[PDB]
């Protein structure tokens, strides 16, 4: 649709790849740096979907 | 002092060993995109220049 049909999403980041026919709907932030994410991005982390 | 973007600076990095984890694990960067390369495997890859 015009402006984008944001109904659909995909996982952009994960700490490790899926096993065959695995599914992962978790919203926990992906970690790129030293600390845990504590619910925020840029602070060592980025949102995976 | 950084460059003015119309006169953007370039420096050759060569004949050296990198550790891009020192960069990517730091929290101070607001944006860290990579194209054709993944920011993690960047630390396993190697380059001519």
């Amino acid at each position: 649709k015009v402006g984008g049909n944001y109904n659909y999403l995909y996982r952009l980041f994960r700490k490790s790849n899926l096993k065959p026919f695995e599914r992962d709907i978790s919203t926990e932030i992906y970690q790129a740096g030293s600390t845990p994410c504590n619910g925020v991005e840029g602070f060592n982390c980025y949102f995976p979907l | 002092r950084f460059a003015s973007v119309y006169a953007w600076n370039r420096k050759r990095i060569s004949n050296c060993v990198a550790d891009y984890s020192v960069l990517y694990n730091s929290a101070s960067f607001s944006t860290f995109k990579c194209y054709g390369v993944s920011p993690t495997k960047l630390n396993d890859l190697c380059f001519t220049n």
